[PDB]
RNA sequence: GAGAAUGGAAUUCCUGGUGGAGCGGUGGAAUGCGCAGAUAUCAGGAGGAACACCAGUGGCGAAGGCGGUUCUCUGGGCCUUUCCUGACGCUGAGGAGCGAAAGCGUGGGGAGCGAACAGGCUUAGAUACCCUGGUAGUCCACGCUGUAAACGGUGGGUACUAGGUGUGGGGUCCAUUCCACGGGUUCCGUGCCGUAGCUAACGCUUUAAGUACCCCGCCUGGGGAGUACGGCCGCAAGGCUAAAACUCAAAGGAAUU
RNA sequence: AAAAUGUUUU
């Protein structure tokens, strides 16, 4: 529809799956995908190639709305990340800086007890 | 310590707390 | 170990002077530890405080960040 | 009779004569009760570390002052009750 | 305790022009402490280690007096007798 | 230690933009949330709580304990050659105070967390573990309670009895400086190794569990039982003081295979 | 990942 030409990539990877969001700058977001999305559902969206193919679908739709190279901020203690980036690489757009914004309290509010499996 | 001894006063303990919480209206009714 | 890494004198803390801080911050905006940044327990208790009080007071970054 | 420093961010529109106006009228309180002040500089405009207000710049002021922990503390309501001044910080260097 | 009514209370307790810490000057400086540490605990009635602090120095003054009282009986009525009359 | 102001990140909620099918969660799931636009993403705002890094092999406190920054108020410790007093010391029954957390009372606050609770899973059952929710509480003010594996399971004071080696604090000395790097030395901490010695062994060993002296608390087989009766304390929960009948011939410590 | 139990000889 329009075109948006830089864009940015936010690569929210957790435990459970991982989650692809390409926006404007402005922060509004393109396209979007994550691995319940394409296909997998419940344990096995965790896995890294889950996130090889959100990262990938959203990549493509993103292409078809018309975005070029890519800025990307990782987010998460996930394992997709890379492979994410990886993927973002091969369906073939520049990616410059690779970011941490994934946050950190300082102490903060108090997290949930220890799991007692 | 083998732990048995603190196991051994823990339940004492315990069952005197229960046998006080059944008791409690009682106890202040007529006595302590 | 440690004394390899050579004890550094600094003199006044000053956390008005931002050079001192820069040079014990990290890269990432982080207060240095003690056994990278070889400082004495005195020099380096200062030095943090300096640290937090020119963050607190705009004169250095609480997260540097992105590099 | 301690000596106190105080740091000041003052709103980045202030574009002189108004920050000597405020510099002065707040030495007056301070020099009202035998309050002296040893030193006032000026550092001027610089980028702030992280936005302040939404203001991105401030005015850096830095007051030594000789004066009673009272008038000091005066000092400090004032200004933090203006509306012109981003913040403030009291410094009270044991030694010197 | 600026020093400056401590350096005031050591002369005017002193036995002798040079003493300072004699019992006399040390009961005269603990009372002067004590009565400022009760005005910063009813300010301050939750510092409950300043008043710790407080009940040594109660204490130590105690002793004091009392070692001054086994010497000189009527010594030691003069000195309560100038500070607040042992009440 | 107390008081006051105040800083930033993060969570949650709110408002708006964008965007669209899931999100979340687990061993696997489901409950749950979501086209009434969630999750995600950006901006703005509100609010409560805890203070990443510094930060441990460390510091302080009588103990319990103590970590954003700043100011105000305040306690104790350490060192020093001179100075002052001249045994004023030590310990301390009863008594008094302080005393984590949970709990209680009145009022406030409530983001997150989370007993109880509800639901989903697992299961022979699952009044559990795990998951989604979630109230007291956690927070603040003023009281109350006064108990902890409140442990170094080691009362306080003092003197003496190989060393070796880290580290925290104050001095002082030296050479080059005329800083400091360095070495020494001294006083006070805080660890580790280790001799004599001690111990049933494990281990302790100048920070004693060694050799001694002073004072306090306490023990006398295991259960019954820190329970009953009585009394005291408390708003309550309960705490403190504290038996006997009866019953067993063991209970227990360290270590060996 | 959860996955319980083991009367009375002489
Ligand atoms: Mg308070
Ligand atoms: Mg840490
Ligand atoms: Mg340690
Ligand atoms: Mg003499
Ligand atoms: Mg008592
Ligand atoms: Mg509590
Ligand atoms: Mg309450
Ligand atoms: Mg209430
Ligand atoms: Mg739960
Ligand atoms: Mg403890
Ligand atoms: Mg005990
Ligand atoms: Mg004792
Ligand atoms: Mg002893
Ligand atoms: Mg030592
Ligand atoms: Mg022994
Ligand atoms: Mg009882």
């Amino acid at each position: 529809k329009k075109n948006v030409v830089a864009g940015q990539a936010h690569i929210k990877s957790t435990f459970n799956n991982t989650i692809i969001a390409i926006t404007d700058p402005s922060g509004a977001v393109i396209s979007w995908a994550s691995a319940g999305t394409v296909g997998f559902k419940g344990s096995r969206k965790s896995t890294p190639f889950a996130a090889q193919m959100a990262a990938e679908a959203a990549g493509r739709r993103a292409m078809e709305h018309g975005m070029k190279r890519v800025d990307v901020f990782v987010k998460g203690p996930g394992s997709g990340r890379e492979t994410a980036i990886r993927s973002l690489g091969a369906v073939g757009l520049e990616i410059g800086p690779i970011s941490d914004v994934t946050p950190v309290p300082h102490n903060g509010c108090r997290p949930p007890k220890r799991r007692r499996v | 310590g083998s732990v048995i001894k603190k196991r051994r006063k823990r339940m004492a303990k315990k069952k005197h707390r229960k046998l006080l919480k059944r008791t409690r209206i009682q106890r202040r009714r007529a006595g302590k | 170990k440690v004394v390899p890494i050579k004890t550094v004198h600094i003199g006044a803390v000053d956390y008005k002077d931002t050079a001192l801080l820069r040079k014990f911050i990290s890269e990432r905006g982080k207060i240095r530890a003690r056994r990278v940044t070889g400082l004495s327990v005195q020099d380096q208790r200062k030095v943090a405080i300096a640290i937090k009080n020119a963050r607190e007071l705009a004169l250095l970054p609480y997260a540097s960040t992105a590099r | 009779m301690r000596k106190y420093e105080v740091m000041i961010i003052i709103d980045p529109t202030v574009e002189e004569r108004q920050v000597d106006s405020l510099m002065e009228k707040y030495l007056k309180v301070i020099t009202d009760e035998k309050g002296t002040v040893d030193n006032v500089d000026v550092w001027g405009k610089r980028r702030l570390a992280y936005d302040i207000q939404k203001k991105s710049e401030g005015i850096y002021v830095v007051v030594n002052a000789t004066c009673e922990p009272a008038t000091i503390q005066e000092l400090d309501r004032l200004l933090a009750i203006d509306e012109k001044i981003m913040r403030t910080k009291v410094m009270r260097p044991e030694i010197h | 305790m600026d020093a400056a009514e401590k350096k005031k209370i050591i002369e005017e307790y002193a036995t002798h022009p040079g003493d300072t810490g004699s019992p006399d000057v040390q009961v005269a400086i603990l009372t002067k402490r004590i009565a400022e540490l009760t005005e910063h605990l009813k300010v301050h009635k939750g510092d409950h280690h300043s008043r710790r602090g407080l009940m040594l120095m109660v204490g130590q003054r105690r002793r004091l007096l009392n070692y001054i009282a086994k010497n000189d009986i009527e010594h030691y009525r003069e000195l309560i007798a100038r500070l607040g009359l042992r009440r």
